[PDB]
RNA sequence: GGUUUGACAUGGAUCGGGAGUGCUCAGAGAUGGGUGUGCCUCUUGGUCGGUUCACAGGUGGUGCAUGGCUGUCGUCAGCUCGUGUCGUGAGAUGUUGGGUUAAGUCCCGCAACGAGCGCAACCCUUGUUCACUGUUGCCAGCACGUUAUGGUGGGGACUCAGUGGAGACCGCCGGGGUCAACUCGGAGGAAGGUGGGGAUGACGUCAAGUCAUCAUGCCCCUUAUGUCCAGGGCUUCACGCAUGCUACAAUGGCUGGUACAGAGAGUGGCGAGCCUGUGAGGGUGAGCGAAUCUCGGAAAGCCGGUCUCAGUUCGGAUUGGGGUCUGCAACUCGACCUCAUGAAGUCGGAGUCGCUAGUAAUCGCAGAUCAGCAACGCUGCGGUGAAUACGUUCCCGGGGC
């Protein structure tokens, strides 16, 4: 019941975000399960190096997605309005399923 | 020519991204906005000196931190000029603008703005061993543990490029954990410009 | 080739000039730029000057003509040999 | 290399036959990196040999591997303005490496159908003393006999 | 890019087939990821330079 | 062979069952894994009597041997375009 | 073929209210002509118009005017400094010597004593293990499921996912090593002497590459070297070189059946299922913004049948016919399907290239760009999986004295 989907690129962000949520619906009873790991998302670029006629030498770089799950198990109206209200770090999106 | 870039490597590692946002499906377009916020602020902010510009979003609400050696100019009088600004920003990009500006705490000991000072002098025409030679002997009276500069190109509006440096202290590049603040600027000149890299070893971090 | 269901395609210009050229007589030269479209028995007996990038080669469009595209007709390069 | 000899891999026995040699004979044919059409063609070719004789087909390869062994062979020397060819004698491994790669490659080289009895037939010629690859081998002796009298630039 | 190239992408095409991506920081025409638009070199000091989020160096 | 070996090197012999669950990889690799899954749990039920013997065949030891990744410039992991001068 | 403050910027004035567009006409199109629709404040703005005025524009020149970025010697083991000292001086010493190391890595001695950039380590990934969490992942014990599918309640065991820890340090034992660094052997251990791989490229060299990614000094163009458009070209072909692919067959071809992956991508997208067609495909069309749904089939391999050494049931070039799809449009110049055609090629001269292990060899898979695709390229991914290294004499490159 109550799906939450965290996601960003940093996992400190991510679960300093997933702590204070679980922390948050539990100051109001609601028992939640617990954050659990998706797998990462690995987008991969390379990526010549030089500007010019250098096609050998190249240059890779990733954005890993970092995905965490929160179930909301009680349904407590009091944790929804909480859950809809309070404020996370601009790196971290949310996405609640009610 | 074959040296990375040291925020580039550190990147992640140590130092931190300077934009703060998630976007899936308009990743493209933001990262666009971006950049022309980033081109005007360096284009119309040059006298105050800009160190960084660090961009949030949090939902269509665009916030950005403007670390600047002299804010003087930014706010202007009594904040007039920072309106200004903000209003030229919600113009540009159509979203709602949140912006602060911050200092410097050692605006000596910041590559970013050491290089900004060095390629001012060089346009203003000071001969490049001193002015190089007084912004190393700043930074080390700031107390950073390594500097070293490079200016590169037509120094003292000759023919030939020269590549000149000065360094003392240590500046381990190889290091990961060594915190190394990189910075450059370009000096124009009437001859050209002036590629002026400093690099700053603050000390070692975990 | 192009699909069958979506039909020939004529360049609905050319189409145009043939179809007055069939009303108001068959004796004129049809100076085009569309290598793009097809040959169809309406058009035939006609002339066409198709361009072939630098100028209007003209063809005489007879019977077997019909399954071709105009640009077929009007070589784009020319050879003529390696030395002399 | 400078460094020094370096370590080999052990060699590991055949499950069937219960003997590296044959196990050293299916990494020698070992083509295109199939190693179970190898051994599929070896353990063809030793049913074979048993069929044709009696005798076991691991004891009719080994007899085969010593009639095709080489006891030492000549290699270019630079001494001078001219090259040498010098006799040097065979370790116990490179002569049943140069052995088996003998048989392999003239098992290739026969002119019979399949590989399979190809290497059979080969293998039973060599046990019985003839073929190519007995053939070379007293090739290579006759010729190191020859060179023979540059025995002493040996380092 | 010339600008005159740079506005002519910009501008809605005549027919659908014929737009094509630019680097919308550099106008090149060449290597230019879908992503988030930019361009090879534009991503490569982009992402050293830290304005792009996600984007680190891999070495796995 | 490779599987069933490590029952012949113990003291105990085929007169012992074993289920096997298997992901991922061939089947030599499968293969492998199932052989040191099968030393490991003969390991960890009698780690006196079967450990020295089991561990000298060299069977209580994964191998770390991996497919390289392929590098830039390169065909494959190490192999190299054709070198070509003038 | 059009255009000239210009295709696009910024600023002053000046006449303004529409700009901007829908439908039509002429045109290859650019463009031009119709026709419909026609600013929000306010008495003075947003927006456009011309006339100008400033000005823009240039993938025009110079990479030997430059910045930036990159190759390269070269992952090579080095390159220097402060002070002292020696010498008239350039300069030397340190940095030589002995030992060792992958390493200017350390050790010993030493007119040197120190330090810095490089080496190493910190980072990523892989190999072992613990704690935490348990869906979209997993199913050992428990209860049903349409027969059936962890489908179900449920479970923290196993696997995995991903956060935080542990683990390797010549740390222990023995020998060698004047000792000392190191070195050899052994135990423990998933792993032992740097465990494997990546990122990381010192001072500098080559006036090395790039004025065409960007930026820029100077010079040059300005009813044209700007700029718009249609068509053409970048795809030519007596030839030469280079990098690849498919081959020349039987360790193979064809055919039926049947196993085992990893890493990735997806809403103008990935598309299942069903129907239709020989097929490419078409028609319907769920599901999935995705550990859920789809791409999906892995191929090599194994097993059965068949071909029987034939320029072939090898090879699949070329050429003729009939098509599909994308696209405004496949003539020049797309991929694909199908029918027919069936070229050279019998293992390649002198010469030359890659590779020391999960490597070479081969086998398929995925992604970037991308409507489509000339991709056999590139960057990755796993499957199968070798032979050999006596050695430094010789060839090439480099290091210390
Ligand atoms: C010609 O003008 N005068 C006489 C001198 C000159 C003047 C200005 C330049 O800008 C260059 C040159 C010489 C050329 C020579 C070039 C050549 N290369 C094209 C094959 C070459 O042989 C090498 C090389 N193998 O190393 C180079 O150095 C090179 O590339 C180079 O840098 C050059 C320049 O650009
Ligand atoms: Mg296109
Ligand atoms: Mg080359
Ligand atoms: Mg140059
Ligand atoms: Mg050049
Ligand atoms: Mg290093
Ligand atoms: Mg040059
Ligand atoms: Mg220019
Ligand atoms: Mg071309
Ligand atoms: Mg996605
Ligand atoms: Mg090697
Ligand atoms: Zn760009």
């Amino acid at each position: 019941k109550i799906r939450i989907r965290l996601r960003a690129y940093d996992h400190e962000v991510i679960d300093s975000s997933a702590r204070k949520i679980v922390d948050t619906v539990t100051r109001t009873g609601a028992k939640v399960a617990g954050p659990v790991p998706l797998p990462t998302e690995k987008n991969v670029f390379c990526v010549i190096r030089s500007p010019h006629k250098y096609k050998d030498s190249r240059e890779h770089f990733e954005m890993r997605t970092h995905k965490r799950l929160i179930d909301i198990l009680e349904p407590t109206p009091k944790t929804v309005d909480s859950l809809m209200r309070l404020d996370l770090p601009a790196g971290v999106d949310i996405e609640i399923k009610l | 020519g074959q040296k990375i870039n040291p925020h580039g490597f550190r990147l992640g590692v140590t130092t931190d991204h300077k934009t703060r946002w998630y976007a899936e499906k308009q990743y493209a377009e933001l990262v666009g906005e971006d950049v022309k916020i980033r081109e005007w602020l360096h284009k119309n902010l040059e006298r105050a000196g800009l160190s960084s510009i660090e961009i949030e979003r949090r939902s269509e609400r665009v916030t950005i931190f403007l670390y600047a050696a002299r804010p003087g100019i930014v706010i202007g009088r009594n904040g007039a000029e920072a309106e200004r600004v903000r209003g030229e920003l919600e113009k540009l990009t159509g979203k709602q603008i949140q912006l602060n500006i911050l200092e410097v705490k050692s605006p000596e000991t910041d590559a970013q703005l050491v290089a900004q000072g060095i390629a001012e002098q060089l346009a203003a025409r000071v001969a490049f061993r001193r002015a190089m030679r007084k912004a190393q002997q700043s930074a080390m009276n700031a107390g950073a543990l390594g500097i070293r500069i490079k200016c590169s190109g037509r120094l003292g509006g000759a023919e030939m490029s020269r590549s000149e440096g000065y360094r003392e202290g240590r500046v381990p590049l190889h290091t990961l954990r060594a915190d190394i603040d990189y910075g450059f600027f370009e000096a124009r000149t009437t001859f050209g410009r002036i590629g002026v890299k400093v690099w700053i070893y603050k000390g070692d971090v975990t | 080739p192009r699909s069958l269901k979506k039909g020939p395609f004529v360049d609905e210009h050319l189409a145009k000039k043939v179809t007055a050229q069939n009303e108001a007589g068959t004796h004129n030269v049809i100076k085009t730029w569309s290598r793009r479209s097809m040959v169809t028995p309406d058009m035939i007996g006609h002339t066409i000057g198709v361009h072939d990038g630098r100028k209007h080669v003209p063809v005489f469009v007879t019977e077997s003509m019909v399954g071709h595209k105009l640009g077929e007709f009007a070589p784009t390069r020319t050879f003529k040999g390696h030395v002399k | 290399p400078r460094k020094g000899p370096a370590p080999k891999r052990p060699v590991m026995v055949d499950p069937v036959y219960g003997s590296p040699l044959v196990s050293q004979l299916v990494s020698k044919i070992l083509l295109d990196g199939k190693k179970t059409v190898a051994q599929n063609i070896v353990y063809t070719a030793l049913e074979g040999c048993r069929a044709k004789n009696n005798t076991d087909p691991v004891q009719t390869l080994k007899r085969a591997l010593d009639n095709i062994k080489p006891s030492l062979e000549v290699k270019s020397r630079r001494v001078g303005g001219a090259t040498y060819q010098v006799p040097v004698e065979v370790k116990p491994a490179r002569q049943t490496t140069l052995a088996m790669r003998w048989l392999v490659n003239f098992s290739r080289e026969r002119r019979e159908k399949t590989m399979a009895e190809r290497l059979m037939n080969e293998i039973l010629d060599a046990s019985n003393g003839l073929g190519a690859s007995v053939k070379r081998r007293e090739d290579t002796h006759k010729m190191a006999e020859a060179n023979r009298a540059f025995a002493h630039y040996r380092w | 890019a010339k600008t005159a190239l740079k506005v002519k992408a910009a501008r809605k095409p005549k027919f659908g087939v014929r737009a094509y991506t630019r680097c919308q920081r550099c106008g090149r025409p060449h290597s230019v990821y879908r992503k988030f638009g930019l361009c090879r070199i534009c991503l490569r000091e982009m992402a050293h330079a830290g304005q792009l989020p996600g984007v680190t160096k891999s070495s796995w | 062979q490779i599987v069933t070996e490590p029952f012949a090197t113990a003291g105990v012999e085929g007169a012992y069952d074993v289920i096997a669950r298997i992901g991922g990889g061939g089947v030599t690799g499968q293969a492998g894994a199932l052989r040191l899954g099968i030393a490991r749990a003969l390991n960890n039920v009698d780690p006196e009597a079967s450990r020295p013997a089991l561990k000298k065949a060299g069977m209580l030891t994964r191998d770390a041997r991996v497919k390289e990744r392929k590098k830039a410039g390169l065909k494959k992991a190490r192999k190299a375009p054709q070198y070509s001068k003038r």
